[PDB]
């Protein structure tokens, strides 16, 4: 469990790191390529649909990896007088001469 | 005729209060502090015997142990009367150094009238079927109430049974009466000697879990404790290693 | 109350947390300010430069520090941790309702 | 009416974008020689009872939605054609590809700048314990 | 925000139509394509046809032939172009609001997560145990039973799940009513008449109702072992009423230990007190439990009720032992003080009376701490008389609602008595006679 965390943690980092940034890059104009409408409308789609959310998703998972650690951080904790027994005695005594009324 | 189904296991010294607080979590009941001193007895080599006994079957000469509670005020250095009896004062215990010389335990065992209570364990080889996942061997036990007479000691009424002393060993630790009637054991171990004191466990703790049971013919009740046995070794698995030792190691018998 | 290593791993946590969230502020602002230069503005390049910096430098601290998190985790499995998985048990309620039943008694046996 | 957990929807919505970048990838990438061939019926279809089956078989003209959204998107660009000379439109979209070079190696430089047990034996304890030989060490 | 019912069925049915016209639009293309495919190949496009298709159009029905290569103009690459700009930036501000919208709903989660998990630092502390649970959801459940401190009760285990709310600004324990057991004493008039009463016992935060559910889990366990101790003392007028009101029947008193839910009188301190040694008592069970499990490998898993309850016997023991040295007096003072020209009635308390351990000696002196209360209770009265005849009575009672008087009588005008009685016409017939026979 504790090792899966930590290539989880890293590739999505490793996404994050190059997400925006490619998301940024493929908007290039030549005459990759884009020849006709239909390039442009799936660039378009693509982006919105398959890299936003994805950023979503990743931040969704790491905030799922935080909440994990978490409890397991509360959970998993190693656990860690007043009245000496004659002063216990003196009052059982007391109390108990109160309690009858001889 | 007491079967006694055990595994066993070895932690480090510094990992010892991590484990007690482990076990402590898992039992639900802390640690008690015990301590038994165990005097080893051999048969006379000066006298010839039978390899058959009373009956036509072969028999080989055993070992057979005495064991008693040694009281604590034999076991504290000066030091510790300040500090209560639990499962800190083995913290300190990591050195040679103990209490109990050679002399004590010859006073001990001379009585130097009326003896101690003591404790006569006869434990042959564990057996060789390996369909068992755990360490089951069989314990012939008997307790030595009391003596008395000229030779009331309990060295002289060893040697009258044909017994010499061959060696003895202190041990001193901390026990878990868990779940299901499991006993988990954890324990150092020393060798009492006139040349002076050894730890055998040396910077480390022999861990004994074991469960006594009084029948060897119940079937159901032998699985039963070993299920117990093999889930308990798997909450610690990964953490501590427990496991069936050789049963060379646990022969008592005498070679020759 | 809790530990205070408990307390620095909480809030610890908690700063990842709201980092990550600043991580989506920072993200809408960088393609926001790239949809206004991308209008011909000109005067918002060095802004958009401050974003996606302050957006790579929050990556890196939220990343270190939900690895080092990770590795304290990782460390403390013998040291504060159970190294295993078990149950704790309620230790130790009946000196305490003991103790409460005694204050009980000294109340009332003393006005 | 109860919808699928939401894992396997959101790896179906996936696999789909997959499958059309995939569809235009191969269509683009064989983008002339499909510019160059024309399609006529043939005198085994029926033209006469089946000729609406046919009209609504090789229509490019879309649906209206596409593209009047298409050209609400083309206002909302902030350039236009109808009051723009086109060597304006040529050099304003050169040095808006311009822009596009100087953000991704602003992205780029950003992006590089960073970085992406046993005390004992347990058996010769037991032999101790057993026999009296000592732990040889 | 809010998002309802209709509103969900809507957007699914739009949703469901959006998709209806995506694979009509994209099942015409395939079938177009596959239609052109079958006039070449007629092999692997006839697959992907449909069967109406087929039964109204014969395949090999299309054909296409190549105009030549055209270079496309600059006009519509530049038309391209800005298309291709326009989408872009309209593709870019969708998702800048896609983003600041899922910001927001990030932003309130994180806020109440951040509560949450602050109001479980300032709640709960490392004494105290938690674990995951499942309705399916993860739910934080802590223990607040005493069955791991000592306590044999499997009816009710106490685990309550930790809830967070947020309009309350406080976590709320859902136990996984308030009702806490109370004592009645009703005092006899001198006429033989119906009991009055004269004595009643007295009737937000994490911590407080944490507390709470402990001390309603210990008087439910308390009600449940005092009912299977009043069986055993149903000889001894102690009856059960209706299952969580038990009723102690007194020759002058009368007491009513009730389990309820929800101006100074006499008898209400005494009340009190009875009521503290109920739970003491059910502490000290709960002692004795943990010290025979933790002693042990088998440890004591269910309570014998004549040997290890002992919850009313004691304390009604102290009650009618006292009813029973008021009589012993009284019988002593008519046959001895009404008969000799003097004597002194004098009562002393007489008492009789390895595992070195912090906790097995903790424990020990725990529970030896209430043994004054536990115990049997004994006197031994001894009257002094003019001179040499010697005297004395043992008061005790081996079972806590019994009675045994042990009279001891010697004289030296010679005879020498040590018998024992169980009831106290046999002491009033053996004084009478004693006195005649020896002083008189």
């Amino acid at each position: 469990s504790n090792q899966a965390l930590y290539e989880k943690l890293e590739q999505t980092r490793t996404i994050l790191s190059v997400k925006l940034a490619e998301l940024i890059n493929m908007t290039t104009i030549a005459d990759a390529q884009e020849n006709s409408e239909l390039a442009v409308a799936t660039t378009s789609v693509m982006m919105v649909n398959n890299q936003t959310m994805q950023l979503i998703k990743n931040v969704q998972d790491l905030l799922i990896l935080t909440r994990s650690i978490k409890e397991k951080w509360l959970l998993n904790q190693i656990p860690v007088t007043r009245f000496d027994e004659k002063q216990i005695e003196e009052l059982l005594d007391n109390c108990i001469e109160t309690f009858v009324a001889e | 005729m007491v079967q006694q189904l055990s595994l066993f296991g070895s932690i480090g010294d510094d990992g010892y209060d991590l484990l007690i607080s482990t076990l402590t979590t898992i039992s639900g009941n802390p640690p008690l502090l015990y301590n038994s001193l165990c005097t080893v007895w051999k048969p006379n080599p000066s006298y010839d015997v039978e390899n058959v006994n009373s009956r036509n079957q072969l028999v080989e000469p055993n070992r057979i142990k005495l064991s008693k509670e040694v009281p604590f005020s034999y076991l504290i250095d000066e030091t510790m009367m300040d500090k209560p009896l639990n499962f800190r004062i083995l913290k300190s215990f990591t050195n040679d150094k103990i209490p109990l010389n050679y002399a004590m335990t010859r006073n001990i065992l001379h009585n130097t009238e009326s003896c101690s209570p003591w404790s006569l364990q006869i434990s042959d080889i564990p057996a060789a079927g390996n369909n068992r996942s755990v360490s089951m061997q069989t314990i012939a036990e008997t307790i030595i109430l009391s003596s008395a007479g000229k030779n009331s000691s309990v060295s002289s009424l060893m040697n009258g049974l044909g017994y010499v002393f061959e060696f003895q060993y202190l041990t001193i630790g901390v026990k878990f009466f868990m779940k299901h009637g499991l006993i988990l054991e954890l324990q150092k171990i020393w060798q009492i000697e006139e040349a002076g004191n050894s730890q055998i466990t040396s910077g480390g703790f022999l861990l004994k879990a074991y469960i006594n049971v009084s029948r060897g013919t119940d079937i159901d009740r032998i699985n039963y404790t070993e299920t117990a046995l093999m889930n308990l070794k798997k909450e610690l698995q990964g953490y501590i290693e427990l496991s069936v030792p050789d049963r060379q190691s646990m022969d008592s018998r005498v070679a020759h | 109350m809790q530990p205070p290593y408990i307390q620095e791993r909480l809030k610890s946590l908690n700063d990842i947390e709201t980092q990550l969230c600043s991580m989506l502020q920072e993200a809408s602002q960088v393609t926001f300010i790239f949809g206004e230069l991308k209008r011909g503005n000109e005067s918002v390049k060095p802004q958009f430069e401050n974003h996606v910096k302050q957006f790579y430098e929050r990556l890196d601290k939220s990343t270190t520090q939900l690895r080092k998190e990770i590795q304290l985790l990782d460390e403390n499995v013998g040291t504060r941790l159970l190294p295993i998985n078990v149950n704790k048990k309620a230790l130790g309620q009946d000196t305490e309702k003991m103790e409460e039943q005694l204050d009980l008694l000294s109340a009332i046996l003393d006005p | 009416a109860e919808l699928p957990q939401w894992y396997t929807l959101q790896s179906q919505l996936n696999v789909t974008l997959s499958q059309l970048v995939s569809v235009t990838s191969t269509l683009q990438h064989f983008q002339e020689t499909l510019d160059s061939t024309v399609v006529y019926p043939l005198p085994k279809f029926p033209t006469t009872s089946h000729e609406s089956l046919v009209t609504t078989l090789l229509r490019k003209k879309n649906i209206p939605e596409v593209d009047e959204w298409m050209k609400y998107v083309r206002e909302t660009s902030g350039v236009t054609t109808a009051l723009l000379k086109d060597e304006e439109i040529e050099k304003l979209l050169q040095q808006d590809r311009e822009i596009t070079n100087w953000a991704r190696t602003t992205f780029r430089n950003e992006y590089g700048k960073h970085d992406f047990s046993k005390p004992f034996n347990v058996d010769d304890v037991l032999k101790f314990t057993f026999t009296g030989e000592k732990p040889i060490i | 925000t809010v998002m309802t019912q209709e509103q969900f069925v809507k957007r699914r049915r739009d949703m469901l139509e959006h998709i209806n016209l995506a694979m009509n639009e994209s099942s015409l293309a395939l079938e177009f394509v596959s239609l052109l495919l079958s006039s070449v190949k007629e092999s692997t496009g006839m697959s992907s046809m449909s069967p109406f298709l087929r039964k109204v159009v014969k395949p090999s029905s299309l054909n296409s032939d190549k105009i030549p290569y055209v270079a496309p103009t600059k006009k519509e690459y530049i038309e391209l172009d800005i298309l291709n700009k326009g989408w872009k930036l309209q593709s870019l501000n969708e998702s800048k609001d896609l983003l600041r919208a899922s910001f927001n709903k990030l932003s309130s989660i994180l806020q109440n997560e951040h509560d949450y998990w602050n109001k479980i630092m300032q709640s709960i502390s490392n004494k105290d145990v938690i674990f995951k649970i499942r309705d399916g959801q993860k739910l934080l459940a802590i223990k607040y039973g005493y069955e791991d401190s000592g306590s044999t009760y499997k009816h009710d285990r106490g685990i309550a799940n930790i809830r967070n709310n947020i309009e309350s600004q406080n976590l709320d324990l859902i136990p996984h009513v308030k009702k806490f057991l109370r004592v009645r004493i009703f005092t006899k008039i001198e006429s033989e008449d119906d009991y009055i009463l004269s004595g009643e016992s007295v009737m937000k935060d994490i911590r407080k109702q944490i507390q709470l559910l402990k001390k309603i889990i210990f008087e439910k366990e308390l009600m449940y072992q005092i009912k299977k101790e009043c069986a055993l003392l149903i000889s001894y007028g102690v009856s059960i009423e209706n299952e969580n009101k038990v009723i102690i029947e007194l020759p002058n008193e009368k007491f009513e230990i009730e389990l309820l839910s929800l101006l100074p009188k006499i008898n209400d301190k005494r009340a009190n007190l009875m009521l503290v040694m109920l739970r003491l008592l059910l502490v000290v069970i709960f002692k004795k439990t943990l010290r025979s499990r933790i002693s042990s490998p088998h440890g004591l898993i269910n309570l014998n009720v004549d040997d290890d309850i002992l919850i009313i016997r004691p304390i009604l023991g102290k009650v009618r032992f006292a009813n029973y040295k008021l009589l012993l007096k009284k019988i002593i003072k008519d046959y001895v003080l009404d008969i000799v020209p003097g004597s002194s009635i004098t009562e002393t308390e007489v008492e009789r009376e390895n595992i070195d351990d912090e906790n097995i000696t903790k424990l020990n002196k725990e529970i030896r701490a209430f043994d004054k209360l536990l115990n049997i209770p004994r006197r031994e009265l001894k009257i002094n008389l003019p001179l040499s005849p010697n005297l004395s009575l043992m008061l005790e009672s081996p079972n806590y609602c019994n009675a045994l008087i042990h009279i001891k009588f010697s004289a030296g005008t010679a005879v020498s008595f040590d018998t024992t009685f169980s009831d106290f016409k046999e002491v009033e017939d053996f004084l009478h006679f004693i006195v005649a026979e020896y002083i008189q």
